[PDB]
């Protein structure tokens, strides 16, 4: 506040008053349609069945929770993960593919012999309070 | 700073319910029916599910915290003053927190009483990968001492295993002032020169 | 149940080779056993159109651990004990024995 | 030796190239030039399931066999103490210790009111 | 300071005639404030004052 | 929900379970802008509220039905100075500071901090107690004394 | 270093008094007690002054820069 | 009938220094690890760490630039004359002073009179090889005057009865263990150390933000070598699949695939090293993918190397730069050098299978990180860790001056083959030519170290921090002097840390680390004090017969079993992984090889091992059989239940063992050991403290702070001294309240107050918090008179 | 703004922000004359 | 080859009872310390699974039985020296290993634990 008056608080809050004609259930039930779902929080398994034929052929099957446990966790539907899948995580997942067959084939290893970077008053440091 | 033999025998009756509450805690939080023993091999390998996560942890020691701090506060209410040998205004270190002429009835309960449950950045006594709180406790011991709980008063004295837990929680303070970056001087600076 | 032995050999005869999982060989080449004169040490060494066979005993284990290799009898229920060194066995192929200049640039 | 989607020599014990990069029908170790394959290799498959543990959730917390929520209501601070409240006047007053400053300064206590739930700090 | 960590500054050096006389007629060599101990906790030199005095006897 | 990808044989050997894993938890379902989570905690003095842990007042507007428009709360005084005007963040500098001390059970009287957020309001913006607020000053030599 | 003369709270004279103390335990064979009360000292303030008396100087003397070894 | 003080038996003592064994041996075993540590430089097996120093240096080469002549294309390739420099043996002399002719005997009292350094003769035989010893020329050369440690094995006290050393000017149970540098005493500190040999799965943020797509798992082993210098060795898991080896030459990182390392130290196929890692859990699909990265990575980025000579060769033209190993020196001389210098040095040369064995285990440990199988190892606890002794220190940095030494020889022999060419190697007049155009004072070098606590270094040693080593051994009371050689601090870098974990006081720390004795404010946490009865390794014996026991008692070889996880139970010896057994097994093994520990029956099993037993655990450490006889490691006395005897634990095995406080508290079926006192958890100065279990915990530890800052007694023999400052109480007093320990340190003999008449009381108005009265009278009288 | 020299002497513009500089150093705060310093002990008396 | 030194090579080798036969033949390997003789022990008492007994000359032994890449050589004859063993590589039916065993003391609580 004083010192910096940041645009950019580290916790930004928003208090909302609820009405009387609305129940503790309901409010609740809002809480659960604003919050951010990401994909990670629907998901129970993910089983890769990397097979090469004839072709690398990936069998990805996401094993989420039951339809009413997110429904009622989430307040998401099926035809809202539908459309997320079909549109949003290909497009992610085939350009994160893309990106690491190029980062596979830009630097084959690391160089040998050349040097990297290093992983990582004194008497004042080891005064006592007293002291 | 004596008890007298009455109020010293309710301090040990109502500390004698303190044993079982350290498995009590341990088999609400593991969600265990009936009341498990305390050497049941289903509740060791759910208390080492908890050991494992620190938010699992967390719901532990918040949980037997709160129940073995209802015991102390119990010994207190009881014990003091209605316990105490020496009587107000006779009993100075008991005047001297009534009047607020130096320290508390906190202070005054650690002395005759119970220092309590020695809390550690929030939580309870750090634990090893081992399940042990020290190398004396058995491994995942449901105990309230193991856990840190001091029933002993400074008056009587009290044990290595709480005197070694004492040392963890006084410590601890003492290295929040050696680790604590934040200064009000240049916050004040910064406003006087501005308001002046 | 005590299951009686009928003879022991304390004398050079079958010998056990470990060298990886999945091995096969032409299972028609040789290998040839040596021995050194406490406790004896053993190497191994075959050899093939392709490739080599390299095997020998390790020393901390020769002195402190005895192997033995028996045959049982379903019937008779007598087994015939014979010992046996364990050779650490290598095998070094034709693409060995490739080398560059011993200094370069 | 053929293990999941890795193939090594049954002569030298040097990993095989994968079928697609070299030349078809045939097959060669880099160690010794033995005659691979056998064509009983077949296109094998490797089943990868997740790590169980890379998808936290609110979910996932509700399905571990221990408590991993505690109760909104069900919160009693850290013990009571018969403290004057300063509010109105009140028997029942909660507490906290820790030793601030020095080695050499007094043991500082945090009240806490039950009655309106507010928070204190007085050493002395 | 005392070897319970009760340290202090000297704040005067009282003569013997204005300092408390015990009833053995001895008075005290150092005076310690009894509003040390309730925020300190230092009862082991409350037990060292009983213990001391019995073995001095 | 089951699909099947298809590589070029030139692509070989790649670790598609860590690969998913990371865009799964990168990939939103829905989400509010600027907004992370809403919760319901216990009635603060017997008013029922909803904290945000987020600001973006303007998709709040639209669920009138379940909250007050008029009194919707922030601590977010930039937030709140660009919606609601200048007058509105002076307020909430003399709300938040007052937090700050309130929850060390420490008394400040409110003519102090009322003179701090109209000194930081003074140009009609959000000013603070530093070298850039301090620009607009007439003393050169108050100034040259403070950097 | 050596035997205080007086004591630190009353001001009982005890200098003379530390050699007959080591008399008292060596050759009479008696307690550290009852040899403080032979010697004249009642008081708990005189009786500490001899019975918790270290007597250094008998170490300190053992460095002598004017006679050789 | 009571616990009393000894008042005729003191002054009879006082009077009568003894001439036989010194009293309180207590006193004596606090500068244990000091002493000890310097007398292992040259006293003990294999000559001494300083003789193992010079042996592991080995040789530094040059060649003259004169031509064959011989009638060809060999003169091309000729480099000339071979001149090879090294250093044979290392001695050390006892203080002496000549005057040219005859040699006088020259005590510690004579240097702090003298405002001088109590300096030992340093002398190391050259040696002068040409032509790979065709001709080799040996001198004896004098090396300056090495600042000695006082009763140590080259000090003159060391023998000296109570009785000698206060005819010699000294105390009377003179501890030792410091150095007197220009008239000031000062000591080497103890630092906190990596425990040796054993790979620690670490989560660390600082590997993620030094290279692209690093993860925060990794591994860490810190390899000593015979001679006690360390190389840390770490293993990086790259989220592309990839495992990368880090290391340090000179004072710059390198990093090499791991495949490379694992197939330079040995012949070995793909399929061999896939067995090494993956036991019998060859269906574990993240385990499947993770080594195929590994093995077709290395194959994709090396094809060429196809046998392990072309991989040396390939190490050894990437390094002959910075390893420096040139001009004749083949890449596979080059390669194997590196191997033997960095690669798991605590295995060292002619051990490059067991260095295999245990590279394999650490990629195996460095998976079940990854994968959550295996919980991180915490380098800020105290079973991972170990003690730096300062003799061994002082040791390290020794071999550091020798090697500098050895390539000043070579620079000037550069410096005389750039310019005039001289003459011929063969000569002595040469030899001796070069040798005193040398700057050839270690002496001053060493001094310099013990003068300022500055580490300069060409490696820079295992260490972080480059300052403070040295401290001055403040002598203003007794109980600060002695509590600085049980003083031990995790290092200056650490003190530079806002993470608070490094700085809380651990159960780790039971009965190895005092809970109590630590400073207020800065210091706290970080300048720790040892137990009373806590003791450190001076070396190691037996360890060669142990196998022998283990393999025995069930353990099954590594070499023939080829089986890794952390499934099966994996049996070290000093980080020699000699075997496999079940987890069942492991654990009998363990109990039973205590057992056999604590009999006197047994001649290969020595008491001091440490057998660390870690059993299987859902996501917890990795589990083995991993025992230790090692140097530095932190020991303590228990009374073992069965037979009822003393057995020696550690810090790594004490975390799964059951230890009673009290008898009274020992548990059925749960319970394998019983603590002698519980004041053995205590350090001098806590245990010093009456009724410390009565005191509020912050008050016992500002104690050790004030007994440290009192005005006592700083010693006798203040007649032969010339200090800065000292601080003299005259009238010195026996507690009537003590601990009995207080008479097995002969703290009477340095008094640190006096008994005084206290009364509580409010009566003067002066007196209030901070404030306390004195009596008048009692200060006219001489009460607590200072000079 | 100078070249480096094989610690430069200081500008005057150094010299006006040695650590805090001129104006707080010696202008904003000063040393004073008629004054005194001591360590405070405790007195009902006065 | 030829190396290494002080090792002459094996012309004398003793016959191996290898047939193989369907009432059927099975190949056993035993591990044992070089503390016990195997000339002296002319019967081995040996059962199913992990538990055995065994007491030779004061010590004692435990003979652990494990069911599951070691390779096992035979000599076919005396000059074709050694050849890997094979019925259609071969594995051993059944494999023992002798462990040394010694009884940990029961703690006298009684005289330990006292009050
Ligand atoms: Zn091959
Ligand atoms: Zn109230
Ligand atoms: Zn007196």
């Amino acid at each position: 506040i004083v010192m910096t008056a940041s645009a950019a608080i580290k916790t930004p809050q928003m208090t909302l008053p609820i009405w009387n004609d609305v129940s503790d259930e309901q409010a609740d039930t809002f809480c659960k349609s604003i919050s951010k779902v990401l994909l990670s929080e629907v998901i129970d398994k993910v089983i890769v069945t990397e097979t090469t034929g004839t072709a690398r052929s990936y069998v990805i099957h996401m094993r989420f929770f039951d339809n009413n446990e997110y429904s009622e966790e989430y307040d998401v539907s099926k035809e809202e993960l539908q459309n997320v899948i079909s549109n949003q995580f290909i497009h992610l997942l085939e350009a994160a593919i893309v990106k690491e067959i190029k980062k596979q084939k830009r630097t084959t290893g690391p160089d040998i012999g050349v040097a990297v970077p290093r992983l990582q008053n004194s008497k004042r440091l080891e005064e006592d309070n007293d002291e | 700073l004596r008890l007298t033999a009455e109020g010293n025998k309710w301090r040990t009756d109502i500390l004698k319910t303190s044993v079982d509450t350290g498995r009590e805690a341990a088999a609400e939080v593991t969600n265990l029916d009936k009341d498990t023993p305390a050497d049941d091999p289903e509740l060791l390998k759910r208390l080492q599910e908890i050991l494992r996560d620190n938010n699992k942890s967390g719901i532990l020691d918040a949980v037997t915290s709160s129940k073995v701090n209802a015991i102390t506060s119990q010994v207190v209410s009881k014990c003091v003053p209605d316990g105490t040998m020496k009587k107000f205004p006779c009993n100075s270190m008991q005047a001297m927190a009534l009047s607020g002429a130096k320290g508390s009835n906190v202070n005054v309960s650690q002395i005759m009483c119970l220092l309590g449950q020695q809390a550690l950045e929030g939580r309870r006594v750090p634990v090893m990968v081992s399940g042990k709180t020290l190398p004396s406790f058995k491994p995942y011991e449901t105990d309230a001492m193991a856990g840190g709980y001091v029933k002993g008063r400074f008056y009587s004295g009290i044990k290595p295993q709480e005197y070694y837990f004492h040392c963890m929680a006084g410590r601890e303070g003492l290295i929040d002032t050696a680790v604590k970056t934040s200064r009000s001087g240049y916050l004040q600076r910064c406003l006087t020169k501005q308001l002046e | 149940s005590e299951i009686e032995i009928e003879s022991v050999q304390d004398q050079p005869s079958v010998a056990v080779g470990s060298f990886f999982k999945g091995f096969r060989a032409p299972s028609d080449t040789t290998f040839d056993l040596y021995k050194k004169k406490e406790k004896d040490e053993f190497v191994l060494h075959g050899e093939n159109e392709r490739l080599e066979y390299e095997g020998y005993t390790d020393s901390s284990s020769q002195a402190s651990n005895q192997y033995v290799v028996g045959l049982f009898n379903p019937e008779k229920k007598s087994i015939q004990l014979y010992k046996a060194p364990v050779l650490v066995s290598k095998v070094v192929s034709k693409s060995s024995k490739n080398l560059r200049g011993p200094k370069i640039k | 030796s053929v293990v999941g989607s890795l193939i090594f020599c049954l002569d030298c014990g040097d990993l095989l190239e994968n079928p697609n990069a070299v030349l078809g029908s045939n097959v060669e170790c880099s160690q010794c030039k033995a005659i691979y394959p056998k064509s009983q290799f077949s296109n094998l498959k490797v089943v990868t399931t997740t790590a169980d543990d890379a998808f936290p959730s609110s979910l996932r917390a509700k399905k571990s066999v221990v408590k991993t929520s505690l109760k909104k209501n069900e919160l009693k601070d850290g013990a009571t103490i018969k403290e004057k409240c300063p509010q109105c006047g009140n028997e029942e007053m909660n507490y906290h210790t820790l030793q601030l400053r020095s080695a050499d300064e007094g043991a500082t206590v945090f009240y806490t009111c039950t009655s309106c739930g507010y928070k204190f700090r007085t050493n002395n | 300071s005392s070897r319970h960590g009760q340290k202090g500054v000297c704040s005067r050096k009282w003569p013997t005639i204005d300092m408390p006389f015990s009833e053995t007629g001895i008075q005290p060599d150092i005076i310690i404030n009894p509003h040390a101990f309730p925020s300190r906790m230092t009862i082991g030199m409350f037990v060292e004052s009983l213990a001391g005095k019995a073995g001095a006897l | 929900c089951e699909f099947k990808l298809e590589l070029a044989a030139d692509t070989e050997k790649l670790l598609m379970v860590n690969i998913v894993e990371e865009i799964c938890r990168k990939s939103i379902i829905r989400q509010i802008p600027h907004i992370d989570r809403c919760v319901h905690p216990e009635p603060e003095n017997g008013k029922r509220v909803l904290v945000t842990e987020g600001v973006n007042f303007q998709a709040m507007w639209d669920q009138e039905a379940f909250i007050d428009v008029d009194g919707i709360t922030s601590n977010d005084v930039a937030a709140v100075l660009k919606t609601y005007g200048v007058e509105a963040a002076r307020n909430t500098i003399v709300n938040e500071i007052n937090n700050v001390f309130s929850r060390y059970a420490i008394s400040v009287s409110f003519r102090h901090l009322d003179l701090i957020a109209d000194m930081m309001t003074r140009q009609g913006t959000y000013l603070a107690f530093n070298r850039q607020g301090m620009e607009t000053s007439t003393s050169s030599f108050m100034k040259m004394s403070y950097e | 270093m050596i035997v205080p003369v007086r004591c630190f709270s009353c001001g009982k004279v005890v200098g003379d008094k530390w050699e007959s103390y080591l008399n008292l335990l060596q050759e009479d064979e008696l307690d550290e007690g009852t040899a403080l009360s032979r010697l004249g000292l009642k008081r708990y303030c005189c009786r500490r002054m001899i019975l918790t008396h270290v007597d250094l100087i008998e170490k300190f003397l053992r460095y002598n820069p004017l006679e050789k070894r | 009938r009571t616990a009393d003080f000894r008042t005729l038996e003191r002054e009879s003592r006082f009077i009568n220094p003894p001439k036989d064994k010194s009293a309180f041996p207590l006193l004596q075993e606090a500068v244990q690890p000091h002493i000890g540590s310097f007398n292992a430089l040259t006293e003990g097996p294999d000559g001494g760490l300083l003789n193992l120093g010079v042996k592991d240096i080995g040789e530094k080469v040059i060649f003259d630039g004169k031509p064959l002549n011989s009638e060809e294309i060999s003169n091309s390739g000729y480099l000339g004359n071979k001149l090879s420099v090294s250093v044979e043996q290392v001695s050390i002399a006892k203080p002496m002073s000549n005057d040219s002719a005859v040699e006088r005997k020259v005590y510690p009292s004579e240097s702090r009179q003298r405002l001088t350094s109590y300096r030992g003769k340093l002398l190391l035989k050259l040696k002068w090889s040409v032509n790979n010893g065709e001709e080799n020329l040996f001198e004896v050369r004098d090396c300056g005057g090495l600042p000695v440690m006082l009763q140590s094995n080259r000090c003159h006290l060391n023998k000296m009865s109570p009785y000698e050393l206060v005819q010699h000017k000294e105390e009377s149970d003179e501890i030792g263990g410091y150095f007197i540098v220009n008239g000031i005493e000062k000591l080497i500190r103890m630092l906190i150390v990596q425990r040796r040999n054993h790979p620690m799965a670490i989560i660390r943020p600082s590997f993620a933000n030094r290279g692209a797509s690093y993860s925060h798992y990794g591994i860490q082993i810190r390899s000593v070598r015979p001679d006690q210098t360390s190389q840390t060795n770490v293993l990086h898991y790259l989220n592309d699949g990839q495992v990368t080896f880090r290391f340090s030459w000179r004072k710059n990182e390198y990093l090499v695939p791991v495949v490379m390392i694992l197939k330079a130290l040995c012949h070995t196929s793909d399929r061999e090293i896939f067995d090494g890692i993956i036991g019998n859990d060859v269906k574990d699909s993240f385990l499947t993918d993770r080594l195929e990265l590994l093995l077709r990575g290395f194959k994709k980025r090396y094809p060429h190397l196809q046998n392990r000579t072309q991989v040396l060769q390939y190490l050894g033209d990437k390094f002959r730069v910075v390893f420096q190993a040139s001009p004749d020196q083949s890449d596979l001389e080059v390669g194997q050098e590196v191997l033997d210098r960095i690669v798991l040095v605590h295995l060292g040369k002619d051990g490059s299978q067991d260095k295999f064995r245990m590279l394999l285990f650490m990629i195996r440990k460095l998976y079940s990180l990854v994968a959550g199988e295996c919980s991180p190892d915490n380098p800020d606890a105290t079973q991972h860790q170990e003690v730096l002794l300062g003799g061994f220190l002082y040791g390290m940095i020794l071999k550091e001056k020798i090697d500098e030494y050895l390539q000043n020889i070579i620079a000037q022999v550069r410096m005389d083959i750039n310019r005039g060419m001289a003459i011929n190697f063969k000569d002595k007049r040469y030899m001796s030519r070069v040798l005193m155009r040398v700057n050839e004072n270690i002496g001053s070098k060493m001094q310099y170290f013990l003068s300022t606590g500055n580490l300069v270094s060409q490696s820079g040693l295992d260490l972080q921090q480059v300052s403070g080593y040295t401290v001055v051994a403040e002598k203003i009371n007794f109980y600060r002097f002695i509590s600085h050689f049980r003083m031990v601090h995790r290092g200056s870098f650490f003190a530079q840390l806002k993470t608070t974990t490094v700085r809380k006081l651990l159960p780790e720390s039971w009965g190895f680390l005092c809970p109590v004795h630590t400073p207020d404010g800065s210091p706290c946490g970080l300048l720790n004090h040892f137990a009373h009865k806590c003791r450190i390794s001076t070396q190691q014996s037996d360890v060669s017969r142990i196998p022998s026991i283990l393999y025995s008692l069930g353990v099954a070889p590594a070499s023939h079993t080829f089986a890794a996880g952390p499934s099966l139970c994996c049996v070290q010896i000093d980080g020699k992984i000699i075997g496999w057994v079940s987890h069942e097994q492991g654990k009998i093994i363990a109990d039973t090889l205590r057992y056999w520990k604590v009999e006197g029956k047994t001649p290969g099993l020595p008491i001091d091992l440490e057998i660390g037993y870690v059993p299987p655990s859902t996501r917890g450490q990795y589990p083995g059989l991993y025992l230790f006889g090692g140097h530095s490691r932190m020991l303590r006395p228990v009374r073992y239940l069965p037979l009822d005897k003393e057995d020696i634990v550690g810090p790594f095995e004490q975390v799964y063992m059951n230890i009673a406080v009290t008898p009274q508290e020992i548990q059925n079926n749960v319970h394998t050991h019983v603590e002698f006192t519980p004041t053995n958890i205590l350090s001098i100065l806590a245990n010093l403290t009456p009724f410390s279990d009565f005191n509020q915990s912050p008050r016992n530890m500002y104690q050790c702070q004030m007994g440290k800052q009192t005005m006592g007694t700083p010693g006798v023999a203040l007649c032969h001294r010339s200090d800065n400052k000292l601080y003299r109480l005259q009238t010195g007093q026996t507690p009537i309240v003590k601990a009995n320990l207080y008479d097995d340190y002969g703290m009477d003999n340095f008094p640190n107050g006096f008994n005084a008449v206290v009364a509580v009381i409010s009566y003067t108005g002066y007196d209030m918090d901070d404030a306390m009265i004195i009596n008048k009278s009692a200060d006219e009288r001489g009460f607590g008179y200072g000079t | 703004k100078a070249q480096g020299r094989t610690v430069p002497i200081p500008g005057v513009k150094q010299a006006l922000e040695k650590k805090e500089g001129l104006f707080r150093k010696h202008m904003m705060g000063k040393r004073v004359n008629y004054a005194a310093r001591s360590v405070i002990s405790p007195d009902p008396n006065i | 080859f030829s190396i290494p030194d002080g090792f002459k090579k094996c012309k004398h080798l003793k016959n191996f009872p290898l047939n193989g036969d369907n009432k059927q033949q099975q190949v056993w390997l035993i591990k044992f310390p070089s503390n016990v003789d195997i000339s002296k022990l002319k019967s081995l008492p040996v059962d199913f699974e992990s538990s055995t007994t065994m007491t030779i000359d004061k010590h004692d032994y435990k003979i652990m039985d494990d069911t599951d890449n070691m390779t096992l050589l035979v000599p076919s004859e005396s000059k074709e020296s050694l050849k890997i063993a094979s019925t259609a590589p071969l594995q051993f039916d059944k494999v023992f290993s002798v462990s040394e065993t010694a009884k940990i003391p029961a703690i006298d609580y009684s005289k330990v634990r006292v009050p």
